[PDB]
């Protein structure tokens, strides 16, 4: 019945070093209903043009 | 660009259409952080010249 | 031999073969500082601290023909070195061309430095009480001898040269302040008088007083005239959602760990799969054998400008034999030269190689265009790129 | 190296003339757009008003724009002819350099890559800048041993120059440092 | 719901945003955007069981080549948050392979390259990113940083000034510009 | 020659850069060149702007005009060194030196060039010369940088002490010497020099960070928290500051308000192993064991040659129903750890809980060979001893 002991002290930065930054995660914006309808009406014309 | 309708040319900052910093929120232009819910009325900034808008 | 007036071409070939040597002297100056007490004999002077262009206020002394000191602590050039040639408190006001004005005292004492300016200072005079400096953030700043801002004044444009006239009380008269769009602007510090357009530029504004009157003003423009015209922290907060989520994590941590490791394994699998498929089709515009290409499309209308930005990314190694081949739908787009050699790609330069795509369909049809960059001895593309051509907006 | 430079200079004079014609066409187009916006404003307005000969200024500007467009077309054709003739000349010059010294197939291929970079000038990349960058690099990594010159004269950029003297200096220096016994490489 | 959810996610409250997006999930909305958003929220709200399956549903639902590229970009973000920079390398390269004009993928892949050591690759990729999206500040700042690290203070100035033009209230850009303008005298 | 003299020196001082530049195109025309100041304004002024190409061209012209002038060669080599070319900068500084053998600038610049060229013998000797001619602060800084890159702080402490000896008001020297004291065992003179810096500049971020770090190390987290409050608004988004603040809040048992700061710092720098290690440690202390493994594995993938990382990964693992992985992780740790007995004690605990009691004695003996302050690692030391 022994519990493993954890260090109570973390790692602390002692100087700020210029590191190359990464771009940030990108939440894909949702669409409206008018926009979806417009895109689908734009692609349906293409489909009928190709299907003739 | 080619259509001017706003009466005031340089109105007070806070009365014209023409938060988290770019270090957190991704951006699309110099400002204008990315939005949720793209709608087909979104302008999200405007270009200065026809050349910039084309290129 | 070549100062102003001589032949500009024929005697410049005799300068090299003669080369008779020269002398040296003190460098180019703008302003000085001198003594005032033993002045009306012009030989019992002691200190001569003059300001040059290399911000070197050399302190020369005629009692021993020596150089006592040199003031180079700004090491940036002053505009007007001494706020009106001296101060009565001897708090000499050097003006750095960075956005700071110093209180670097006479005979080079210890510096007090007020950096508190939004931009560089333009023009400095003094009335032995205040420091009226210009600015470029559309204002002026009246500092005291110690560094406290006594009064600032707002102006619409940038300033070129100011002054203040004689003192009746402790500095109470008008300020002649020109602008940067040919305008003058006169003030009583609090009350406004004039905005009209005389001087294109100006050197100095002083007295013009004749006949023992009160005040006559002079104005020296740069066209040539001499004008006289009178008119606790933000630490975030966590809601019930956070404590419920942490309780779920504390009670079901093992299942989360296991399922996240399974998901990571499947993600590595699918990423390796897609990477191998891309390597097969050679669809990466970035892929020993160093290159980088991306294709930009510009323009509405039936004719688009398609510019391929290609770049060799290596320490120092050029790429001799490469060639670009376009893949399009020959019924929708009319490419003049769908295949062409590329120049010798020097490591580090972005080569824009452009073409003119043209939409042929009378109806708006947007079809992809592939680009393959490949060696001339090989048949597998070195790399590739894709471009979704926009709609035609034809006629 | 002397009847070859005159073709280069003709090509570059045509290029400079084209850039001037285009920067003039820019101003003419801006004038036309401004007068057109004025006329559109007069159109949208209800109240009648004299045109104040705005239509005449529009016609004049339109004539200027058409003249400048035709001038730019003719300059483009002349530039293309000059480029083809220059390609023939540089072909001959590479041939005479590969014969004048016992140049193998590898160095001849390097020279053909450096001197024959493109078959059409464009408003972002032309023959001068490209061959100049290639020659500066070839002299940098192969035919030079002083770093002072390597950093002062032997630099490479892809912007239209204001004079052809650097290109000609580099070509003469290339032939010279080949004469002394230099040889080309890649790494 | 989408607007308040985004604002809740970016002001370091991803659990409330995860709730706001689980609401849209509960109301029958079935997109590629919604599921990628749920993945970002689940990962950053520290719910590692429902994280990657959401990205898988996203990649499944994506009716484009830019949506697929954004999902692979976000999967690379997940991977680089997990460590194992090779998986993030592959995900960023796939985001490039899907959408060639994806500047964030270029910037992150150049960051990982310079992490490996290949400086010229990172320089070229950051130049491409800053050419595609000038309004972003990270490619300019990184290019200026690496240049200043090797030298070339002219390029460092031309890049840090564009960084300040993109994100004018930055901090490291200001220190870089101060150091540069100090080196010039 | 130069009739105007200051005309084209009036718009420039005020940085007008229009009339002063346009005037050049007119003044030069009237004088037909050979002014020597119009070109000079274009040069140094050009270099003041971002452009360092036209500055190099005009310094080339000034060197051509005066072939036997050392300052012009110095300026041309400096315009080179402002670009990436350091070998050519050295070869021009050499010519600038064979015309003047008594100036410190040539030697200092040769030092900083040979530094970028990784030639440390020549750089070191040249900077020693630059000191002997005229001692300057930047030469001392470059010499300290050489002695840090090449070797040890044993060679840099002397140089930085001798540097701060005179002109002791430079914040860079004080702060760097204090940092190098932190890098060694001394924590007292480090505090002395950091306070010396803070007297001059109270809001010095680079010094406040290290002072708060030192404070956190010896308990008293509230003082470091106030130090960080001093500079929080100046740098509102900086991963090191928020990592130190999260460790402050983790010190005084504010585990949630520490996870918040640490996750915020991790979002702003996903490649920084210290924040990942801290997140893993805090999620271990919070008994979550599912996130702890994730962040510790990330910090392993970012700095794999560490001993405590594998210990904590094994530690959590033990609670994730995976004991074989904990075994191999502990083996990795004990192989890769040298001077931390906590790893040995925890592996002994794992072994004894596995019912072995045989290799638990081996890990206990390894720990007792390694050895001393932690209150709770003392008891488990004696409890796993007496029960074995």
């Amino acid at each position: 019945m022994f519990r493993e002991v954890l260090p109570k002290q973390g790692q602390l930065y002692v100087e700020d070093i210029t590191t190359m930054v990464l771009c940030k995660p990108k939440l894909l914006p949702l669409k409206s209903l008018t926009l979806e309808k417009l895109e689908k009406m734009q692609q349906a014309a293409q489909d009928t043009i190709h299907q003739q | 660009i080619l259509d001017e309708n706003a009466i005031a040319q340089v109105p007070r900052p806070g009365t014209s259409l023409k938060g988290p910093s770019p270090a957190v929120r991704p951006v699309t232009q110099a400002g204008r952080p990315i939005t949720g819910f793209l709608r087909p009325s979104t302008q999200s900034g405007r270009p200065g010249t026809i050349e910039q808008a084309i290129k | 031999l070549r100062f102003l007036p001589l032949e500009l071409s024929e005697m410049e070939a005799f300068v090299n073969q003669h080369k008779s040597k020269s002398i040296r002297r003190q460098t180019v100056i703008t302003t000085m500082t001198t003594l005032k007490k033993n002045l009306a004999d012009e030989d019992a002077v002691s200190c001569l601290v003059l300001g040059t262009e290399n911000k070197e206020l050399l302190v020369l002394d005629p009692e021993a023909f020596t150089i006592l000191a040199k003031m180079s602590l700004p090491s940036v050039p002053a505009f007007l070195e001494a706020s009106g040639q001296f101060d009565v408190e001897f708090r000499l006001a050097a003006a750095c061309r960075n956005g700071s004005i110093y209180i670097l005292r006479r005979d080079s004492k210890r510096p007090k430095y007020c950096i508190e300016l939004g931009a560089q200072p333009v023009g400095l005079v003094g009335v032995h009480k205040v420091l009226v400096v210009g600015s470029n953030q559309d204002s002026l700043h009246g500092f005291t001898y110690k560094g406290k801002r006594l009064w600032t004044v707002q102006m619409p444009a940038a300033i070129l040269a100011m002054n203040l006239l004689e003192q009746h009380s402790r500095g109470l008269q008008a300020v002649m302040a020109a602008l940067a769009n040919e305008e003058v602007r006169i003030y009583h510090d609090k009350v406004l008088l004039n905005v009209i357009r005389t001087p294109e530029a100006v050197t100095s504004l002083c007295f013009g007083r004749y006949g023992r009157e009160d005040n006559t003003l002079i104005m020296t423009t740069l066209g040539g005239g001499l004008i006289i015209k009178i008119l606790k922290l933000n630490v975030p907060r966590k809601t019930r959602l956070y404590v419920d989520q942490t309780l779920r994590e504390r009670e079901a941590g093992t299942a989360m760990h296991r399922t996240f490791q399974a998901d990571l394994y499947l993600l590595r699998l699918r990423a390796a799969r897609a990477y191998v498929q891309a390597l097969e089709s050679s669809l990466s515009p970035v892929s020993r054998e160093p290159l980088k290409l991306h294709a930009v499309v510009q323009g509405l209308g039936p004719t688009f400008k398609l510019t391929l930005h290609l770049q060799n990314t290596s320490t120092a190694r050029p790429i001799l034999g490469l060639v670009v081949c376009f893949l399009y739908n020959e019924v929708l787009y009319a490419l003049p030269r769908a295949f062409f050699k590329v120049p010798l790609l020097v490591p580090g330069l972005n080569y824009p190689l452009e073409t003119f795509v043209k939409s042929l369909s009378d109806k708006g049809i947007s079809d992809i265009i592939k680009v393959l960059v490949l060696r001339e001895g090989q048949s597998t593309p070195l790399l590739s790129a894709h471009i979704n051509m926009p709609m035609s907006e034809g006629l | 190296l002397e009847e070859y430079f005159e073709l280069i200079d003709h090509h570059f004079e045509l290029r400079i003339n084209g850039e001037k014609l285009e920067e003039l066409l820019s101003e003419r187009a801006v004038q036309f757009r401004a007068i057109q916006r004025r006329l559109l404003t007069r159109f949208k307005d209800k109240t009648p008003a004299p045109l104040q000969h705005l239509d005449t200024l529009l016609d004049g500007t339109y004539k200027q724009v058409i003249a400048l467009a035709d001038a730019v077309e003719e300059n483009q054709d002349n530039l293309f002819q000059s480029f083809t003739r220059l390609k023939s000349a540089t072909h001959l010059v590479i041939l005479l350099i590969g014969l004048w010294q016992k140049l193998s197939a590898d160095q001849i291929a390097i020279l053909e890559a450096a001197f024959l970079p493109l078959q059409q000038d464009t408003q972002e990349l032309g023959w001068e800048e490209t061959v100049d960058a290639a020659l500066s690099h070839l002299l940098k990594t192969c035919l030079s041993k002083s770093s002072k010159e390597q950093a002062l004269n032997l630099n490479s950029q892809l912007g239209i120059p204001k004079d052809t003297s650097q290109l000609k200096k580099h070509i003469t220096l290339f032939c010279d440092r080949l004469a002394k016994g230099g040889r080309l490489c890649l790494s | 719901i989408a607007c308040i959810g985004s604002n809740h996610f970016y002001t370091d409250q991803p659990e409330v945003a995860l709730r706001f997006y689980r609401r849209l999930l509960q109301m029958g909305v079935y997109n590629c955007q919604l599921f990628n958003n749920l993945g970002l929220c689940c990962f950053y709200a520290q719910q590692y069981d429902m994280t990657l399956t959401s990205f898988e549903r996203a990649l499944s639902l994506a009716e484009n080549e830019e949506e697929v590229a954004d999902v692979w970009y976000n999967l690379g973000h997940v991977a680089v948050g997990t460590g194992d920079t090779n998986l993030a390398h592959q995900c960023f390269r796939l985001a490039l392979v899907s959408n060639n004009q994806h500047a964030e993928a270029y910037n992150n892949l150049a960051v990982l390259e310079m992490r490996r050591g290949h400086v010229e690759q990172a320089k070229a990729l950051l130049q491409t990113a800053s050419s595609l999206a000038p309004h972003m500040y990270e490619p300019h700042f990184n290019f200026a940083t690496i240049s200043d690290k090797i030298g070339d203070l002219q390029r460092s100035y031309a890049a840090a000034k564009k960084s300040e033009a993109a994100f004018p209230d930055h901090v490291d850009t200001q220190h870089l510009i101060k150091q540069l303008e100090q080196h010039f005298a | 020659l130069e009739k105007q003299n200051w005309l084209i020196h009036l718009y420039y001082i005020q940085k007008d850069y229009e009339a002063c530049k346009a005037v050049i195109k007119e003044q030069l025309q009237e004088t037909h060149g050979l002014c020597e100041y119009a070109i000079y304004v274009q040069a140094l002024i050009f270099r003041l702007e971002g452009n360092i190409q036209e500055s190099l061209r005009l310094f080339q012209m000034c060197a051509f005009l005066s072939p036997q002038c050392a300052d012009n060669l110095k300026q041309v080599a400096r315009s080179l060194f402002l670009l990436g070319k350091h070998k050519a900068a050295i070869e021009v500084y050499n010519e600038a030196a064979k015309l003047n053998q008594k100036d410190w600038e040539i030697c200092h610049n040769l030092g900083v060039c040979y530094i970028y060229l990784k030639q440390f013998d020549k750089a070191q000797d040249q900077l020693h010369n630059a000191l002997h001619l005229n001692r300057h602060d930047l030469t001392y800084i470059m010499l300290g940088k050489i002695f840090l890159l090449k070797g040890d702080l044993d060679k840099a402490i002397e140089i930085y002490k001798k540097a701060v000896e005179f002109s002791p008001e430079n914040t860079e020297l004080l702060t760097t010497l204090g940092l190098l004291y932190l890098q060694l065992g001394i924590y007292q003179k480090a505090f002395e020099h950091l306070g010396n810096t803070l007297t001059y500049d109270p809001t010095n971020y680079k010094a406040i960070l290290a002072a708060g770090s030192m404070m956190q190390t010896h308990g008293d987290f509230d003082v470091a928290l106030t130090k960080y409050k001093v500079v929080a608004c100046a740098v509102i988004e900086s991963p090191p500051l928020w990592n130190n603040i999260g460790m402050c809040f983790f010190g005084k048992k504010k585990y949630v308000a520490a996870i918040s700061c640490l996750k915020r710092a991790n979002y702003l720098a996903p490649l920084d192993w210290k924040i990942l290690y801290n997140l893993g440690l805090v999620h271990l202390t919070m008994q979550q064991y599912a996130s702890a493994f994730h962040f510790l594995s990330a910090a392993i993938n970012f700095q794999p040659k560490m001993g405590e990382l594998y210990m904590l990964l094994a530690v959590a693992l033990t609670n994730l129903e995976d004991s074989e992985n904990a075994k191999r992780a502990y083996e990795e740790a004990v192989r890769l750890d040298k001077c931390n007995p906590l790893v040995n004690l925890n592996y002994a605990v794992l072994l004894y809980n596995q019912g072995e009691k045989r290799d638990a004695l081996a890990q206990y003996q390894e720990m007792e060979k390694k050895v001393s302050s932690s209150l709770e690692f003392d008891p488990e030391m004696v409890e796993v001893a007496q029960k074995l």
